[PDB]
RNA sequence: GGACCUGGCGGUGCUUCAAUCCCUCUAGAGGAGCCUGUUCUGUAAUCGAUAAACCCCGAUCAACCUCACCACCUCUUGCUCAGCCUAUAUACCGCCAUCUUCAGCAAACCUGAUGAAGGCUACAAAGUAAGCGCAAGUACCCACGUAAAGACGUUAGGUCAAGGUGUAGCCCAUGAGGUGGCAAGAAAUGGGCUACAUUUUCUACCCCAGAAAAACGAUAGCCCUUAUGAAACUUAAGGGUCGAAGGUGGAUUUAGCAGUAAACUGAGAGUAGAGUGCUUAGUUGAACAGGGCCCUGAAGCGCGUACA
């Protein structure tokens, strides 16, 4: 009966059955829009109605009512079937994820640029990388740690909480963009000096490195360094490796690091650099803004720096870790 | 924005001129009320809600002020207390504080406007504690020997909290009388009470005792005249229709009391009104509700 | 819980129109009738035929203008005429619009034995009255 | 877009660093005035610490 | 293994509470009969509903039809570009119930040295919150009350037999058509009507009277007739007949805060006809409203259990 038929929207609602007692607590079907490829005025009889499914005129002459030949209608049906199957195949086929740290992990996955700000603020220049995803009693939600960075020193990190993973990501990145640090970089490729820090119970030891050395760091640190714009550095993480603690300590140390210009101004002396690749040539990297000291400055015969036993062991060669220096993909 | 509002003002003026032309009314003297009448006629709508019906008003009345952005083109807020978030409320508080300081240096009729009234006045959203603070400050302003210059301001927040004497008509013979009416339940009664009479009370052309065979109804009829001690001083003609016997008695009693008001002094009228003779009864039968036997009788609770 | 002619709340991403946003009880208070005829009036007849005509016309138009009607269809029965007023998207070509209008006019008129007019008002998109 | 890390550096330091980064499209209104007339102490955040040992408050009494 | 955070649980007491938990006011159910629904038995022979939230419920209603049941018989592209009242409500849409006689649900934003987590102080100390709901607004006769509304979730709640539909299966039959038929009662139970009377019975009348008074008391049973209809033991109505049980009722227990209860009388839905059912209009029209918390449930004061 004609009067019993229902609209496609209601039919699809009933078929999909998204809302239901089972769906309430998780105790698949695809909404194929059957009206996508349909053209108004097309019927199985292949009637060319002028002005609806065919041009109104022809060579300046009004077209009349016509019917496609049997073979022509068959060809039209075959072409429609071909288009339908091509669309279905293209829908079925999937593009592989841009795998993160692991196949089944969210770590390292890029979330794209942060959402634009209201007052004409854009952030297309900022890349966003996930670092951690966790589940969290409800009468369960998702927590996320993400980082954002412009690749030119301005980077930040944030946490997000949401019942939905996508909402958590959106919150985390939109909040990170408002918590940017500015990590000063030496020659725009590496930190200014070795940094040894302890946050909570996570020790981070970062070493400056020459160009091309690459990033040899904990994968999270690699992600953060890529976001910041650091191309070469070494980093050893010890103690508890809680991801949030690691991120917070890394950012703390990087922000607190000291520039050559700042050191030169503080100590009232030229900062001179010596390179093996340049032999004895002294390179004045930074000079004080104020008057330069005539005082030759103390010649500390023996330093009191708190050396790292692991660093000394590596230097003396007693370190024989089979894992150290294992060849690894470009970082 | 302000330019948008000005454009709407111009458009509304042009529409007003269109309407005046359409109705043939002088646009110069064409008023808001005339616009109202014409639009009502031209767009007949049967919605119960006065808001859901069409409207063509001035943009001022039409649009919500939406707090007017509060910052001009430059971006500087207009109100110095703007950053509070309740600029008008706090402006009023500051003004009342100043008036209290000035008064301190120098030295059953109404109530306060309700919190919603104050919120509408200030076009601002307040809280209960905000209303309490404002009202207490106002009360202190009262108690501080508020003079006329201050009482005038206060009365801007105050809210104020008699039976009609019908004309004494005359018959062809010149005999004075007063006519009144009253309805009870489904009964209606029109009573004519004569200034002078021997207590005769004819109902539907019938003597009262005959028409009302129940001494209770007779007592109802007697109640007003007994209350004012005017029994036997008035002749009454009461035409009643509809409803049951008690409803008819009540309607006739109400009509007789109202008619007698015109003949009894104002103090007597006030006394009757206090007693309840002159107050129309709001008690009416409550309609049966579906799924329950009576207006409140829930069907026997099954188990 | 009343499931009848209501749009359940969602995360706020579900746009809805005036009709879909108003529930039945508000009928005759905030929203009027989508069909205006004299059948159901007191002492009149042919309420059933008016209802059948309304249902048939609504289904006919919905199937004729797939993904084109941006609002429900308002039917008016003045005298014996019929007026179908529609809000349609500006997505289908004007030539197709006019042809469909004329065809439906003529066919419905011949079918029900009464003049019929279709009046389309076009919009860039379905008028969102709120989001749910 | 200004960094909301009030515990890291000063307002001037953070704004200057972000501008240098280019993340800040243009210097805020007060930056030039601050640069021209910096306060005697940079408003860096610092957590107060309670003296424990023999260290004493250097505030001398008046006599 | 250590230190922490949250949810759950008591057979957890004190204090507040609730037509409103118990008492308190009125009227009733259970005791008798009848109408009616359900369960068990029976039947060749009806599906669903099933503690509150089934039980004159789907049904605004079954003599055939209705009808989906049984028995028998018959048809094969079948009214339908077939069909299926056959399973699956533990797939759903559609429509609802329950708390709800609630007020909270909430997206989106903004401290714990950025851990699980938290977000209160008005002489205010980090919360703002769109939107939904209550509210507000609207109908009725007010500004009252009743209606209406009543969000998110709760019971895999119901409904595949309103209809649509995922899924399952039948296609010489799980589909379609015609004729005939139970619709009963050991026994229990739910609801309703009528009574047991003297504030009654009965007439007149619609409230100023005269009789009845062990008679009161069946709408049941029997016979006859009438209305409907093709068909009346089937339904309803009218007359006669008979005058039965019973003498205010056990476990116990329902409803009501005022034009309410209670009583009475009309009208409407649906059918050819069919209810003591339902809906609805009106008339007369009151009593208590104050105590407490063992019992129920809701809180705060909180206590102690303990697993996720
Ligand atoms: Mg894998």
């Amino acid at each position: 009966s004609f009067f019993t038929k229902l609209t496609a929207d209601e039919l699809w609602k009933g078929a999909l059955a998204e809302t239901g007692a089972g769906a309430k607590k998780g105790r698949k079907k695809k909404r194929k829009d059957l009206n996508r490829g349909q053209i108004i005025g097309e019927g199985r009889y292949g009637f060319l109605w002028p002005g609806l499914n065919v041009p109104l005129m022809k060579n300046g002459a009004v077209q009349t009512i016509a019917q496609r030949s049997k073979e022509e209608q068959e060809k039209v049906e075959a072409d429609m079937i071909q288009q339908r199957e091509e669309w279905d195949r293209k829908k079925k086929m999937k593009v592989k994820r841009e795998r993160g740290w692991s196949g089944n992990s969210w770590g390292g996955i890029s979330l794209g640029p942060p959402d634009p700000g209201p007052c004409g603020e854009t952030y297309e220049d900022f890349d966003t990388r996930i670092l951690e995803v966790r589940n969290v009693m409800t009468a369960k939600s998702i927590r996320v740690l993400v980082a954002v960075g412009n690749g030119k020193g301005a980077a930040g990190f944030s946490i997000g909480k949401a019942t939905d993973r996508m909402d958590a990501f959106r919150k985390a990145k939109n909040r990170a963009v408002h918590h940017l640090h500015y990590i000063e970089r030496y020659e725009d490729h590496t930190i200014f000096h070795d940094i040894s820090l302890r946050f909570k119970r996570t020790h981070i030891k970062m070493k400056k490195q020459p160009k091309g050395y690459g990033l040899r760091c904990h994968r999270a640190i690699i992600t953060i360094c890529r976001l910041i714009g650091i191309k070469d550095m070494y980093a050893k993480v010890s103690g508890s490796i809680n991801m949030l603690s690691l991120t917070q300590g890394l950012f703390r140390g990087l922000s607190r690091q000291e520039t050559h210009q700042q050191l030169a101004d503080k100590k009232g002396l030229h900062v001179v650099e010596i390179r093996e690749e340049c032999g004895p040539l002294p390179i004045v990297v930074a000079s004080p803004r104020g008057p330069l000291r005539k005082d030759p400055e103390p010649e500390d015969e023996v330093p009191d720096v708190k050396l790292d036993w692991e660093d000394v062991k590596t230097a003396q060669g007693m370190k024989r870790s089979v894992w150290s220096n294992l060849k690894r993909a470009a970082t | 924005t302000e330019d948008f509002i000005k454009k709407q003002i111009e458009e509304f003026n042009i529409g007003k001129r269109h309407l005046a032309n359409m109705m043939g009314e002088d646009p110069e003297t064409f008023t808001q009320e005339d616009i109202d009448r014409a639009i009502a006629y031209l767009f007949p709508s049967g919605l119960f809600e006065k808001r859901a019906r069409p409207v063509m008003k001035h943009p001022e009345q039409i649009f919500p002020r939406q707090r007017a952005i509060q910052w001009g083109e430059d971006g500087r807020p207009f109100h110095y207390l703007f950053y509070t978030g309740k600029q008008s409320y706090y402006s009023l508080m500051h003004d009342v504080y100043g008036m209290l300081l000035n008064l301190e240096k120098h030295q059953i009729g109404s109530r306060w406007l309700i919190k919603e009234e104050l919120e509408e006045m200030l076009v601002e959203k307040l809280s209960d504690l905000d209303y309490m603070q404002f009202i207490r400050l106002l009360e202190k302003l009262l108690t501080s020997q508020c003079g006329a210059a201050e009482e005038e301001f206060v009365q801007r927040f105050r809210r104020s909290v008699k039976q009609l004497i019908e004309p004494v008509q005359y018959d062809e013979q010149g005999m004075a009388f007063s006519k009144s009416e009253g309805k009870r339940k489904t009964a209606k009664a029109e009573a004519i009470v004569y200034k002078h009479g021997s207590g005769r009370i004819k109902v539907n052309g019938i003597d009262y005792q005959l028409y009302f065979p129940i001494t209770q109804d007779r007592e109802q009829l007697m109640f007003p005249f007994h209350f004012v001690d005017r029994l036997g001083k008035h002749d009454v003609t009461c035409t009643v229709s509809g409803g049951g016997r008690s409803a008819q008695a009540g309607a006739i009693r109400l009509a007789m009391a109202k008619a007698l008001c015109s003949f009894v002094t104002e103090d007597e009228v006030e006394w009757m009104r206090q007693a309840g003779l002159l107050t129309t009864d709001p008690r009416v039968r409550e309609r049966k509700k579906p799924g329950q036997e009576g207006a409140r009788r829930k069907f026997t609770w099954k188990k | 819980k009343n499931r009848a002619a209501r749009v359940r709340v969602s995360k706020g991403d579900k746009p809805v129109t005036y009709e879909e946003a108003h529930a039945p009880h508000y009928i005759a208070h905030r929203k009027g009738w989508l069909s205006l005829h004299t059948g159901n009036l007191d002492g009149e007849d042919h309420a059933a035929e008016r209802t059948v005509e309304d249902v048939f016309l609504r289904k006919f138009m919905w199937g004729t203008f797939p993904g084109c009607l941006a609002d429900q269809l308002v039917l008016k029965r003045r005298g014996n005429q019929l007026e179908i007023c529609a809000v349609v998207l500006r997505q289908l070509s004007p030539h197709k619009y006019y042809f469909l209008v004329g065809y439906s006019e003529t066919l419905l008129s011949y079918f029900y034995k009464c003049p019929v007019r279709l009046h389309l008002q076009t919009v860039p998109s379905k008028v969102v009255y709120k989001y749910l | 877009a200004g960094s909301r890390l009030e515990t890291v550096g000063s307002i001037f330091s953070r704004t200057r660093d972000l501008v240098r980064a280019g993340v800040l499209k243009e210097k805020p209104l007060w930056f030039d005035v601050y640069d021209a007339f910096p306060p005697l102490r940079e408003p860096v955040f610092q957590r107060p610490r309670v003296r424990y040992g023999k260290a004493k408050a250097p505030i001398q009494d008046i006599w």
